[PDB]
């Protein structure tokens, strides 16, 4: 079967209180 | 020293890791570095968020959807710590 590849990333950063 | 998870109502202690959404059906897991700050670093790179199915997988997990052209694809979450997935005729 022929192949597709993907990719999703997310990163991030925050602070909380 | 805590992290905090205002959406969830959740607090975390330095080093301890979470599951959190993100913009509605996106899932990242985030980990607590405090840094006197509540810091958190938050990341996908564990998971499949696919915009096609607005639907979040684990890595192994398969699920199938269209290409362009008609044809169906069977897909599967395998990381790759870059939030890769594949998918195959």
């Amino acid at each position: 079967g022929q192949v597709t590849t993907e990719s999703n990333l997310v990163e991030f950063d925050e602070e909380s209180t | 020293e805590k992290c905090f998870d205002h959406a969830a109502g959740t607090s975390y202690v330095v080093g301890e890791t979470w599951e959190k959404p993100y913009q509605g059906w996106m899932m990242v897991d985030c980990t607590c570095l405090g840094e006197g700050s509540g810091r958190i670093t938050c990341t996908s790179r564990n998971r499949c968020n696919d915009q096609d199915t607005r639907t979040s997988y684990r890595i192994g997990d398969t699920w199938s959807k269209k290409d362009n052209r008609g044809n169906l694809l069977q897909c599967i979450c395998t990381g790759n710590g870059r939030g890769e997935w594949k998918c195959e005729r």
